[PDB]
This record gives structure tokens, C-alpha cells and sequence, in this order.
């Protein structure tokens, strides 16, 4: 039982900045990394980023239509993954989604990164801009 | 150490006018509310007014208006009250009271006497 | 599993009463409210909008309204400290009136009077309004603080003018303020902003109406400890102003003797044009209205069938029954009679004229044995003013009547300033915190709950710097005992408790505000600091570190 | 506005008194008692505590608007004029007598 | 005491059993109170009754 409760964000002018937490216990936070999407509410899912994993590099790797505007953070004394969101546009909205990504690999048909994947997600948190 | 020291005892006609005194001591005199209290035999106990010295504001109660007036000397510390027309009703014994803290006035620790005033 | 962490600026304040220093703008350094020693203001205050947060105020007990009466008082005392005495002025004074020449307020009071050497005497005649003048026992009389107190002069060129004083916080304190536009001095304010001074704050002196000073922003409100008792005064505060001209119609000419080595006299000379009467305007329909709108607030507390009867005040001396204010150096004393005559049922240019006495031996914050001298200004005075507020008293006492009484009263000093100081509350910061983590070795956000904290993150004013210093050295001391001499966050060795209030660590980040995960400790606190003493490093730095 | 138990009220040494003041209005509310000529004392002060001086025999409060004050084993210096105060108001007044 | 054998040097004795002393003035003094300037006032024994 991983609860994941993400509970930020809000109404916000086309410019602005906001602050997002994910929660999550019942696992260890401490390797297992981290990413956030995004669903806009007239459309389905979308990839927003993903810290990696400590001493996997530590690092985050944005998207496409988010590189430059996003960025993620972890605490993991607290088990916290926030993301903090400036620099907004209109298109930026929806209930942010944090799940916990996973490594998968294997032979045979392996090639790097390969592949990773959302097991356990939060319930959601609707964030909408005006 | 509070006292309320009251005099008077005054036999009184109707239609003339009393007056009686209350002296404080032990308390500062100025920087706490005074209270004047009737107690009559079968009769329900009215609060007839208060006073408060530093600036000596009064509060008459609405069925004695007109007739009760409360005055003080400072420097003496003693209030006086006054009635300008007596009645066959206001047989009772009069009390100079105190609240027990004024920063709420209504808990009546300290009472004077009393000064009985027959009519 | 879970370890004590020490954080340090968490944003956890606590009530609190301390010394707070005064903040002029600019300043003629003859102001009787300047101590010119106030330093200078903050041209954009840091007013830091918090986060959702309700904050319990009351305006009924804070303690700025107490320590700025004191201030009031030792400021105005310290103003007439180096003036004239007055001692051989309590003289027998034979007093004829003030006549048309051909058919009583002023008296011509002849009188003897030293010079300035001892052994000679002058004879100078003056004019001294009736209220301050006592008969004795063939028409002699006398000045009216004579046989008790001791009457000081005001220095001539001390200006009795209100100027704006903001009251600043030390460091290590805040001011809170309640923007709730509706907020009636006492209970919770769900939009509480931080500062560290408050606004000007004019020390305007008046007794039943609150003059300038500032208006409520949508509506009368109106604010009592409990409104049914009878012994707390009501405060009005109004949303727009009723202007209060007054003057003082005589064309008064002073004149000056000398009394003593470096001392004069200031009294009335005399008065070229008629006499007249001092007076104030207040404009009728605007005054009928603003009484329309305090019926229709007073109508809330009380039945909705209720008639509101407005009368003048009862009783009580010259500063209580009647509105006394300055007016260009003179001391008005108005009948108001005028204003408060009505009876209101529950359902043009024309102006109230108030007669106004004027004052010269004045005791403001009524004290045994104390009183001054006002010297009368030259020339005609005139004032515009606004009045923002009122001072209610109600009569009660009967069960029947169905009408409420609501006359005027003065009351004490201090109700004029719990209408200046009602937003604001003196907080003192403690800015440590303790909380349980996985890891084994400004105010802004209260409203946040943790973790989004966590990462989001004269001799007056010398006791004031002192005490921070000592404080900040205190918090100090704690990082020091503690094994955490670096800032903000350190982990440490003690284990949690399970008793110690235990939410499993995912509730307590997220759902809970650093204030309340501090009310949820506080009485355990001392317990943490005792396990987190040095008797954990002792075993942590004194066994494990002699090599 | 304020009302009271029967003013006739008698009791022998010994038992509990019960004197019940009902009040209409909200405040706190105090209870008086009066000796045969001497002025009135503060026995009960804010409802349900007592005033300094004042044995543990007297107590006694209710949350809503019916006050019961109980003496319980009274003494020969008992058996008064009792008055409870709500405010200015102070209601019949109930003797306590043998 | 200092050196205890120097003159010109206090002894303090201190008691373990205190004795108890007792003081009085028995003139019944009726004071009376006179004003000798602007508030201050002067008080002085009025007479012995
Ligand atoms: C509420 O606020 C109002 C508005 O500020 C305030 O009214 C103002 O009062 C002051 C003080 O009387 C007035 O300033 C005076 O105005 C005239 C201008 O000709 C001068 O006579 C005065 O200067 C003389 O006095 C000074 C000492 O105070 C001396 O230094 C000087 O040399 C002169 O002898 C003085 O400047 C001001 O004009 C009014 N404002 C208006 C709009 O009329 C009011 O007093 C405040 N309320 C209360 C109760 O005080
Ligand atoms: C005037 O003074 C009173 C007493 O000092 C203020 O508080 C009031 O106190 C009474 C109890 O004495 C409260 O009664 C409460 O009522 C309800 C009944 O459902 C319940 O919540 C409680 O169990 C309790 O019995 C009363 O509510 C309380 N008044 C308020 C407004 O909370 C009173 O507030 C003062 N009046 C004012 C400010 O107008
Ligand atoms: C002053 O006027 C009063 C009131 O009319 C009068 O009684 C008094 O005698 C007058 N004084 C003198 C000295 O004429
Ligand atoms: C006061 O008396 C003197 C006596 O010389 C006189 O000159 C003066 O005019 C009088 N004052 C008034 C206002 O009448
Ligand atoms: C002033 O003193 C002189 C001394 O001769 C005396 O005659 C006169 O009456 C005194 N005047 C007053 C007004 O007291
Ligand atoms: C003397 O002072 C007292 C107060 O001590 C005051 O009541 C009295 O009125 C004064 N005397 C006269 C004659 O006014
Ligand atoms: C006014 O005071 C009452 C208690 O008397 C309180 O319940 C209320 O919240 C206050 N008003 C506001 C707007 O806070
Ligand atoms: C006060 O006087 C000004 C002019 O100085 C005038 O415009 C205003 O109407 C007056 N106020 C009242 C209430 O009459
Ligand atoms: C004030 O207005 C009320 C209605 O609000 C009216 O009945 C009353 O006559 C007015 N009073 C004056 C003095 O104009
Ligand atoms: C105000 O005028 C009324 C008119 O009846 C009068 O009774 C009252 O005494 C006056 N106020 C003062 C303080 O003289
Ligand atoms: C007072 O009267 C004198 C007479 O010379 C005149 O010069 C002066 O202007 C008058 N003052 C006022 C303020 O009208
Ligand atoms: C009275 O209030 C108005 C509105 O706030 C303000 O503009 C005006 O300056 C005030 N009057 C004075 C004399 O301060
Ligand atoms: C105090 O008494 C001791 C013995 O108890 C003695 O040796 C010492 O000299 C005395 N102190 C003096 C004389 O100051």
C-alpha cells in the first residue's frame, strides 16, 4: 500500500508560478525515483519529467513543451517530491499526476535507457491557470 | 486589603432628598468602578447605577433617572450618591459595592455596611 | 525508524508582550508628541501578505494599547518638564466681569504679581475664562488648581499638533494586523497580514468623538467586550467622515510679564471685537445619516423591534459630559447636546451649532495633584476635522422598557487608541523547531504546511536591540549544545518517541501547518530539548572523538 | 428576565439546599448570600466558582439556563437571604430559615 | 569579629534563642492635616487627647 497523496496548486494568472508536493509512504524513497505528467483536462496524459535516481545521477530531464519552465525536487528525508512550476503558459493545466517510475531492462532485446514504467500513481491534484 | 467604608442613616420624609457617602481605602480609589446597590425587605435588589472615578462617569439605572445623581471627590476618595425625591418605595439599606475585579465590574466581593434609609 | 530533526526559522510564533520603539517620518523641533529621537520610518513597509491562516485576535487586551498611554503620558510630561511654574500665580485674584460697558464667562482678575527681582511687585490685569476661576469664601478669587496640584506652564512654542507615530517591533518580534474589513476587535481573522510598524497613528486627545484617526472601509462597525453589559463602552468606528469646523470667534491679544529669572507669564491681553462664543458646526444631514447607519449596525446586536434613543451624557466632569479636543493650541470643551437628542423607531444644508467653552487649566489622564497652564493663542482659531468615530455607553437596568439608551461618554484615554490599535497584535518569533525525519546525523508560509515550508524557506529603542541580541545569542547557544552548528536544517540522533504524538510521517508533511505541529508538541517540548542536550554528544564527541 | 426557586424554602441543619435561578440572558452569574443584618457576600462567582473564604460546601452549576446552587450540611451561621446575579439584575431573593 | 583582640572593631553577637522586645507609645495623638502650598500639605501631632 503506497499512498501517494498530491495535494498543491491552483487558480493563477497566465503568468505566475505555483509549487506542487507529492507525498508518498509505504516503499523506500530513498533509490526509487520519481516523475511527474501531465493531462490536460481535453486531453489524455503527457510526459512532464522525472528526477532520477540518487546515484543514478540525481538529475531531472524535462520535456518537449517544459524544458525551461519546470523543476523537480526531492526531500527525501521527508519522502516530499515537489515540483516547482514558473514561468506559465495557458495550454499548462490538469490533474498533475506523480508516480513512482521503476528501471526495467533486459537481454536480448535490450538498448539503452530502455523502457520504464508508472506502477503505483498519486489520486491527482487539478491545477488550472486564467 | 479593600474596604468600603459607608455612612449615613439618615430618617427621611417624603418628597425632601438624601444624600450618603462611601469612603474607599486600601485599593486606589481612581482606577476602579464603584457601584451603588438597594436592598429592600421582599423586594427584588436594584442596581441603581455605577461610577467611575478618573473622569467620574456615571451610569443611572432607567427607573431612576432624573432623580439619582453620583458624584466623588478624588482626593478624598470618597463617592457620594445622591436621590432628589424620596418615597414610601425607597425604604431599604443602601450599599456602596465594588467588583471583585473590575476588570469586570458585576462580582459585588466588597460591600460597605449598608445604610439602612427609612421613609 | 523516525529521527528528531532540529530545524531552525520555522515559521512558529508565539503571543507576547515587549518594548516598542517609535518611527517618525521627518520631525521646528517644537512638537509636543516628538521625542526627536525616533528613527527615521521605512519608505515601503515590508507588509507580508501571509498564506491561509486564521489568527485569534482581541484588541480588548493586547498590551500596545497599555505601554502607548504610558508613552503618551511620559512624553507630554517630559514636554512640560523645562517650562514656567507658575507657583506665585495661586494669588488672591480680584475679579470684576467682563460687561458690555453698559449691562459672566470671562473675568478681568486683577491681581498682584512678583517681577523679576524680589523685593518689588507689579499690578497686572488679565482676563481668565469662568471655569477656571474658584471664589473664595468681597469678589476675590482665585485660579482653580490652586488649593490642590500644582498648575505648569506649556512652553509658548511647544505645538500641541498630532503627528503621525508608527510603533515598531524589535527584532525577533513581529506585528500582525487582521484585514478582515468587517473584523469587530475580538475572535478569529481569517486574513492576517505581518508587519514590522504600524501605520501613523495621529495621538489625537477627544473624549466622546474619535477625531481623524481612520475610517472603516465598507461599513459602521461597531465593537464592545460584550455588548449587553452596561460598564464597557462601545466603540463606532465610521466608514465616511462627518466634518467638525470649530472656532473661536474672540480677536484675543496676549500679552507677557516677567515672573521670575527667565520666566514669563502668557496671558489674555485683551479682546478688540465682540466677545462672542466659541462654537462648532457639524453638518446636519450628514450627522442625521451616520446615525441612521449606526441605528441600522445597532439594530444587528439588539432585537430588530428595538427603539434607539440617543441622549446627551448623564454626568461626570467637564471632560466626560462634554467632547474636549484642541484646536490650534486651544482646549474646546462642546456641549454635544446637540448631536445626541433622538429617538429612532424600528420602522437640507442646514448645521448643528454645538457651544463650546475654552479651558486654560487643563488635566488630561486625570492625575491627583497635576494640571498646566495652556497660554492663550493670538488671533482668531479655526479647525477642520473629521470625525471618525464615536463612544457609546448604554444606560440599561430595566427588562420592560424595550428602548435602549446610547449616550456619550469619555471613559478613559485608552478607548481612543483601541480604535487605532484594534488590527494589530504583538507576536514574539521562535523561530525553532523540532520534527521527526528519516535521516540520522521570514514568517511567510505560516499558513503553508510543511514541507512546501520547508523548501519554500530613546532608551526604549536600547533595552529593545539588547533583548534581540540576547535572543539571537540564546538560539545560538541551543545550535551550539546541540551538535548543529551550521543553519536552517540539521539532523540528530535522538529517535522519536512514539508517544510524542505520532501521525506516521505522511500526514503530519502534508496536511499539517508548522504552528499546529507546534501546538501539538508544546507540552513535550522541554522533553525533546532535555534528550537532544548535550548528553548526546557526549557520548557522540567526548567517547568518539579522542584520537 | 431572572427567576427563582419558592423564597420560603426551609430546611433543619443537616441537608442539602438546592436553589435554582433560571436566566434568560447570557452572562456569567453570581450567587449572594445575606446574613441577618450584615450586608451580602459573594458565595458563587462566574456560574460555578468560589469566592476566597468560602468552604467547598457551596458549588454547583449546569451548562444551560438553569443554575442550581447546593449546600450541602448547613451551619448555624447558613440559613440567609440568597440573590443570584446576572449582570445588573438580581431576581426575588430566596430565604433559607429552620 | 575582625581579628576579634583589635579595638575600634564591631563584634557581632548573633542570638540562637531570640528575645522578645516590645515598644510602645501610649499618647493618644490627634494629627491634624494644614496645607502650606499649591497640593503639598503639612502634618503635625494636633494635640494629646
Ligand atoms: C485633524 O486633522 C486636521 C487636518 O490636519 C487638523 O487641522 C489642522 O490643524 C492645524 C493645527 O491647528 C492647522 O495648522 C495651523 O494652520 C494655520 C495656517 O494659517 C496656522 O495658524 C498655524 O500655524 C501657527 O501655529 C503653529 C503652531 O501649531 C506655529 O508654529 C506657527 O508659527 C503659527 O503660529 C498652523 O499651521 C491646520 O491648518 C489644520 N488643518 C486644516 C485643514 O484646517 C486638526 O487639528 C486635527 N484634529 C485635532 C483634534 O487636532
Ligand atoms: C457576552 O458575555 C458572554 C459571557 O461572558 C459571552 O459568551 C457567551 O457565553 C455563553 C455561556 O456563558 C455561551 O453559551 C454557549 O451557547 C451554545 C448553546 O448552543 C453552546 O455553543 C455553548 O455550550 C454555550 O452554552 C455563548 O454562546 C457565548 N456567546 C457567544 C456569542 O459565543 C458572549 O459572547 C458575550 N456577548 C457578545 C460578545 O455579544
Ligand atoms: C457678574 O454677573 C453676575 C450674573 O449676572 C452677577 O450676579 C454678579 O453680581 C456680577 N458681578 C459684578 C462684580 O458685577
Ligand atoms: C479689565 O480691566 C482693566 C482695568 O484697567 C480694563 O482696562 C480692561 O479693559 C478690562 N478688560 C475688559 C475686557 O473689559
Ligand atoms: C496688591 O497689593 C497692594 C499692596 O498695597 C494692595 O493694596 C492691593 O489691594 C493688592 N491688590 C490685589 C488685587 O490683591
Ligand atoms: C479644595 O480642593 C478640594 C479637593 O481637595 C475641592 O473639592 C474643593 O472644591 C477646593 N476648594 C474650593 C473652595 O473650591
Ligand atoms: C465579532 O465578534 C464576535 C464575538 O463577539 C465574533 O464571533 C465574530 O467573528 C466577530 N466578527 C468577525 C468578522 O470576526
Ligand atoms: C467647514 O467649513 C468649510 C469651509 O472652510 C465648509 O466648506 C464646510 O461646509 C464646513 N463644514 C460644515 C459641517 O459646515
Ligand atoms: C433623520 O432621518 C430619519 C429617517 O432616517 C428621519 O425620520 C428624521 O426626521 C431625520 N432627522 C432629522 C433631524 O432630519
Ligand atoms: C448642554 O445644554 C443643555 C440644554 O438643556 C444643558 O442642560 C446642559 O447642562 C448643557 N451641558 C453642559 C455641560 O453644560
Ligand atoms: C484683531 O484686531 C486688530 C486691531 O488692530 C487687527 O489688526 C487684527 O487683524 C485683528 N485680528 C484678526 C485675526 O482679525
Ligand atoms: C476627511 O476624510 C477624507 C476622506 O478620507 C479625507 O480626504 C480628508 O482629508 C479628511 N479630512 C481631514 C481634515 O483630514
Ligand atoms: C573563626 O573560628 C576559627 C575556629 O573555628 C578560628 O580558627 C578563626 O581564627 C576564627 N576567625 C577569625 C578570628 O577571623
Amino acid at each position: 500500500e503506497v499512498q501517494l497523496v498530491e495535494s498543491g496548486g491552483g487558480l493563477v494568472k497566465p503568468g505566475g508560478s505555483l509549487r506542487l508536493s507529492c507525498s508518498a509512504s509505504g516503499f523506500d524513497f530513498d533509490n526509487a525515483w520519481m516523475t511527474w505528467v501531465r493531462q490536460p483536462p481535453g486531453k489524455g496524459l503527457e510526459w512532464v519529467g522525472r528526477i532520477t535516481g540518487p546515484g543514478e545521477g540525481w538529475s531531472v530531464d524535462y520535456a518537449a513543451p517544459v524544458e525551461g519552465r519546470f523543476t523537480i525536487s526531492r526531500l527525501n528525508s521527508i519522502n516530499f517530491l515537489y515540483l516547482e512550476m514558473n514561468n506559465l503558459r495557458m495550454e499548462d493545466s490538469g490533474l498533475y499526476f506523480c508516480a513512482r517510475t521503476g528501471k526495467y531492462y533486459d537481454f536480448w532485446s535490450g538498448y539503452p535507457p530502455g523502457e520504464e514504467y508508472f506502477q503505483d500513481w498519486g489520486r491527482g491534484t487539478l491545477v488550472t491557470v486564467s | 486589603q479593600v474596604q468600603l467604608v459607608q455612612s449615613g442613616g439618615q430618617m427621611k420624609k417624603p418628597g425632601e432628598s438624601m444624600r450618603i457617602s462611601c469612603r474607599a481605602s486600601g485599593y486606589e480609589f481612581i482606577d476602579c468602578t464603584l457601584n451603588w446597590i438597594r436592598l429592600a425587605p421582599g423586594k427584588r435588589p436594584e442596581w441603581m447605577g455605577w461610577l467611575k472615578p478618573r473622569g467620574g462617569a456615571v451610569n443611572y439605572a432607567r427607573p431612576l433617572q432624573g432623580r439619582v445623581t453620583m458624584t466623588r471627590d478624588v482626593y478624598s476618595d470618597t463617592a457620594f450618591l445622591e436621590l432628589r425625591s424620596l418615597t414610601v418605595d425607597d425604604t431599604a439599606v443602601y450599599f456602596c459595592t465594588r467588583g471583585k475585579n473590575c476588570d469586570y465590574n458585576w462580582d459585588f466581593e466588597h460591600w460597605g455596611r449598608g445604610t439602612p434609609v427609612i421613609v | 525508524n523516525l529521527w528528531v530533526t532540529v530545524y531552525y526559522g520555522v515559521p512558529v510564533w508565539k503571543d507576547a508582550e515587549t518594548t516598542l520603539f517609535c518611527a517618525s517620518d521627518a520631525k521646528e523641533k517644537h512638537n509636543v508628541w516628538a521625542t526627536h529621537a525616533c528613527v527615521p520610518t521605512d519608505p515601503n513597509p515590508q507588509e507580508i501578505h501571509l498564506e491561509n491562516v486564521i489568527e485569534e485576535f482581541n484588541m480588548w487586551k493586547n498590551n500596545m494599547v497599555e505601554q502607548m498611554h504610558e508613552d503618551i503620558i511620559s512624553l507630554w510630561d517630559q514636554s512640560l518638564k523645562p517650562c514656567v511654574k507658575l507657583t506665585p500665580l495661586c494669588v488672591t485674584l480680584q475679579c470684576t466681569n467682563v460687561t458690555n460697558n453698559i449691562t459672566g464667562e470671562l473675568k478681568n482678575c486683577s491681581f498682584n504679581m512678583t517681577t523679576e527681582l524680589r523685593d518689588k511687585k507689579q499690578k497686572v490685569y488679565s482676563l481668565f475664562y469662568r471655569l477656571d476661576v474658584v471664589q473664595i469664601n468681597n469678589k476675590e478669587y482665585r485660579l482653580i488648581n490652586c488649593n490642590t496640584s500644582a498648575i505648569t506652564q506649556a512652553c509658548p512654542k511647544v505645538s500641541f499638533e498630532p503627528i503621525p507615530i508608527h510603533y515598531c517591533a524589535p527584532a525577533g518580534f513581529a506585528i500582525l494586523k487582521c484585514k478582515d474589513k468587517k473584523f469587530n476587535g475580538t475572535g478569529p481573522c481569517p486574513s492576517v497580514s505581518t508587519v514590522q510598524c504600524t501605520h501613523g497613528i495621529k495621538p489625537v486627545v477627544s473624549t466622546q468623538l474619535l477625531l481623524n484617526g481612520s475610517l472603516a472601509e465598507e461599513e459602521v462597525i461597531i465593537r464592545s467586550e460584550n455588548i449587553t453589559n452596561n460598564a464597557k463602552n462601545i466603540l463606532v468606528q465610521l466608514n465616511t467622515p462627518v466634518q467638525i469646523n470649530c472656532t473661536r470667534p474672540n480677536n484675543n491679544t496676549v500679552k507677557s510679564i516677567r515672573i521670575g529669572p527667565g520666566q514669563a507669564f502668557y496671558y489674555t491681553g485683551d479682546i478688540i471685537g465682540d466677545i462672542r462664543q466659541a462654537h462648532c458646526n457639524v453638518s446636519k444631514a450628514t450627522w442625521n445619516e451616520t446615525l441612521g447607519k449606526v441605528v441600522k449596525q445597532l439594530r444587528k446586536h439588539f432585537g430588530n423591534n428595538t427603539i434607539i434613543r440617543f441622549a446627551q451624557s448623564s454626568g461626570g466632569d467637564l471632560e466626560v459630559t462634554t467632547h474636549s479636543f484642541n484646536c490650534g493650541g486651544e482646549f474646546f470643551y462642546c456641549n454635544t447636546s446637540g448631536l445626541f437628542n433622538s429617538t429612532w423607531i424600528s420602522n437640507s444644508n442646514d448645521s448643528i451649532t454645538l457651544p463650546c467653552r475654552i479651558k486654560q487649566i487643563i488635566n488630561m489622564w486625570q492625575r491627583i495633584g497635576q494640571a498646566m497652564y495652556a497660554p492663550p493663542i493670538q488671533g482668531v482659531i479655526r479647525c477642520v476635522s473629521n470625525i471618525t468615530g464615536l463612544i457609546l455607553t448604554r444606560d440599561g437596568g430595566s427588562t420592560n422598557s424595550t428602548t435602549e439608551t446610547f449616550r456619550p461618554g469619555g471613559g478613559d484615554m485608552r478607548d481612543n487608541w483601541r480604535s487605532e490599535l484594534y488590527k494589530y497584535k504583538v507576536v514574539k518569533i521562535e523561530p525553532l523547531g523540532v520534527a521527526p525525519t528519516r535521516c540520522k546525523r521570514f514568517l511567510g508560509a505560516a499558513g503553508s504546511t510543511m514541507g512546501a515550508a520547508s523548501m519554500t524557506l530613546g532608551i526604549k529603542q536600547l533595552q529593545a536591540r539588547v533583548l534581540a541580541v540576547e535572543h539571537y545569542l540564546r538560539d545560538q547557544q541551543l545550535l551550539g549544545i546541540w551538535g548543529c552548528s551550521g543553519k536552517l536544517i540539521c539532523c540528530t540522533n535522538v529517535p522519536w518517541n512514539s508517544s510524542w504524538s505520532n501521525r506516521d510521517l505522511s500526514e503530519i508533511w502534508d496536511k499539517m501547518t508548522w504552528l499546529q505541529w507546534d501546538k501539538e508538541i508544546s507540552n513535550y517540548t522541554q522533553i525533546i530539548y532535555g534528550l537532544l542536550e548535550e548528553s548526546q554528544n557526549q557520548q557522540e564527541k567526548n567517547e568518539q572523538d579522542l584520537l | 428576565v431572572l427567576t427563582q426557586s419558592p423564597g420560603t424554602l426551609s430546611l433543619s441543619p443537616g441537608e442539602t439546599a438546592i436553589i435554582s435561578c433560571r436566566t434568560s440572558q447570557y452572562g456569567s452569574l453570581a450567587w449572594y448570600q445575606q446574613r441577618p443584618g450584615q450586608a451580602p457576600r459573594l458565595v458563587i462567582y462566574s456560574g460555578s466558582t468560589r469566592a476566597a473564604g468560602i468552604p467547598d460546601r457551596f458549588s454547583g452549576s449546569r451548562w444551560g439556563p438553569d443554575y442550581n446552587l447546593t449546600i450541602s450540611n448547613l451551619e448555624s451561621g447558613d440559613f440567609g437571604v440568597y440573590y443570584c446575579q446576572q449582570y445588573e439584575f438580581f431576581g426575588q431573593g430566596t430565604k433559607v430559615q429552620v
